[PDB]
């Protein structure tokens, strides 16, 4: 046939892959961690989303340390040879590397590890995804007025928040970063490669958002997401 | 408006 | 006039900015730090690379991290209004958040942080590129066969390897990461969005090397680099 | 090849 080019993943492999949402809401009193009002809408919403994309979509609520690295261990498993991607979202609390449990915190590091080049051979090659809504830290942003392939490859983490920095969700409306996502998703998969429809959730973030607090410590800060990625194609949702 |  | 769009830097300022490019080679011996042979080959292609794109180059080689410290904070009091962008590209020994100057480390946050949309106005809004060629950590990837803005927004890390990680440099032909960057920048610069750009970089930096050592700890490894962006817009580095 |  003619000139051909392979700068973009292979999205038509007969599934385009899973989608697993951990929404946890409701954790161990003995954790002393508050509930967190809004996730809920936050879970409809990707589930949803990513439903249209045409993902397996399972949604896991209010799962234990435990719970969650078994079943990363279970679906990295999986026969993922008819799969085109693999997208992991976490809802939860977090610290710089660290989402929490019902009952405690699970390493980051862990969770991805199963989904190594090496450890998860049927998604060798295939984009993996992972969407955290969490904090890494607890510093506020007050704003500014205006062959082989390494194991390590093929991993985006789209992160709700700069490192270091709470993350921000409100109640009735869920999270700004996941409100955000879904939204251009919903506008742009079946227009614009990945990275550039992050950098506009990154704008949406930055731009519409700013919170409202009694307490003057928490009032009228900021907010930019984090895209850090070591893909090496281009990601188009939709194909030819 | 709620932190995580 | 017609309808408009606003996604991409506006990059038609008079002067595109300044290129920043920090080589360190030669390390004071009393911290033990080795000398980084091929360093020399990337800072001279990283100089023409970037004169070609028409950012006005500064190379600084050898600095102590007090002169590290005071280049930075130095630049960025000056006045950027008639810039486009920044760069500043670090050469040298690291580890996970740290660079090192001749006589010990500089914090990676204390030098962006001179930059933050709140600290140097004349940037605010404006793209602020980060690239370093430095270790990040010890790990060896074995691979495997096949209104107000956040202070923070508007920067972008392109790191030569993922976080944990050693970085590898050739001594002959520089550092796998600066070698393919530049030659990605040089093919298209004048074509590919900077995200399509380092994406190709990965894939560069992924498939066409591997470590060759007598060493078995150090022998046939892999990496990849991360793309670290928190930019709010696409950059292109022509304009129309 | 040297590391960093
Ligand atoms: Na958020
Ligand atoms: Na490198």
């Amino acid at each position: 046939s003619g000139i051909s080019l392979d700068n973009s993943y292979k999205m038509d492999y007969p599934e385009m892959g899973l989608c697993i949402i951990i929404n946890n809401k409701n954790f161990h009193k003995s954790t002393g961690m508050t509930s967190r009002s809004g996730t809920d809408v936050d879970a409809a919403n990707l589930r949803e989303t990513f439903r249209n994309l045409k993902y397996e979509v399972r949604n896991k609520n209010d799962l234990t340390r435990e719970e969650i690295v078994e079943l990363m261990r279970d679906v990295s498993k999986e026969d993922h040879s008819k799969r085109s991607s693999f997208v992991c979202v976490l809802l939860s609390h977090g610290e710089e590397g660290i989402i929490f449990g019902t009952n405690g915190p699970v390493d980051l590091k862990k969770i991805t590890n199963f989904f190594r080049g090496d450890r998860c051979r049927s998604l060798t090659g295939k984009p993996k995804l992972f969407i955290i809504q969490a904090c890494r830290g607890t510093e506020l942003d007050c704003g500014i007025e205006t062959h082989k392939i390494p194991v390590e490859a093929d991993f985006l983490y789209a992160y709700s928040t700069a490192p270091g920095y709470y993350s921000w969700r409100n109640s009735k409306d869920g999270s700004w970063f996941i409100q955000s996502l879904c939204a251009m998703l919903k506008q742009y998969a079946d227009k614009l490669e990945f990275m550039h429809i992050l950098t506009r959730v990154n704008r949406k973030v930055a731009t519409e958002f700013e919170s409202f607090s009694f307490d003057a410590t928490f009032h009228a800060k900021k907010q930019i997401p984090c895209i850090y990625s070591m893909l090496t194609k281009e990601l188009y949702f939709y194909h030819l | 408006d709620e932190v995580d």
